[PDB]
């Protein structure tokens, strides 16, 4: 290829377009979902105070 | 494009006083030309595909207003101090011998 910031072409990773084609947010593809209570799930409630 | 050429009128003509009888001057005028060519002026700028096609902060777009902004001050160097002047170009402000 050329280098990272050649004196006669223009490239995407030249340093001169830092701050612009930043990769995109995305949502978080890999979301392990929260556990939650078994305990209370199995056992009686009662009133409390 | 095959440049233009200019007349110029240049002779001295003249007419004396006589008296009666006493036989006539003779004159000749004269004449010049001066020609003139236009000269080139070029430049190219490359880039990657991806670069032409994300246009990243309109780099294309400003490119092509500054190079015609740099083709235009090259002809006031030129014509104002002779600075890169192509050998077409005749005389440059700056060359006068008054001060």
């Amino acid at each position: 290829g050329f280098s990272a910031d050649h004196s006669q072409i223009a490239q995407t990773k030249d340093t001169m377009f830092t701050g612009y084609l930043d990769p995109v947010q995305a949502k978080d593809y890999f979301a392990e979902a929260e556990k939650t209570s078994i305990v209370q799930r199995v056992a009686q409630k009662i009133p409390m105070g | 494009a095959t440049g233009i050429v200019i007349p110029h009128w240049t002779g001295d003509v003249s007419a004396q006083w006589i008296g009666e009888g006493d036989m006539k001057p003779i004159t000749k005028g004269n004449m010049t030309k001066r020609d003139v060519h236009p000269a080139k002026i070029a430049t190219i700028f490359v880039a990657s595909a991806e670069t032409v096609r994300a246009n990243p902060a309109n780099y294309l777009g400003t490119m092509r207003t500054k190079v015609a902004t740099a083709i235009a001050m090259a002809f006031d160097n030129a014509a104002l101090h002779g600075t890169n002047a192509p050998s077409a170009f005749q005389g440059y402000l700056d060359q006068s011998n008054k001060t």
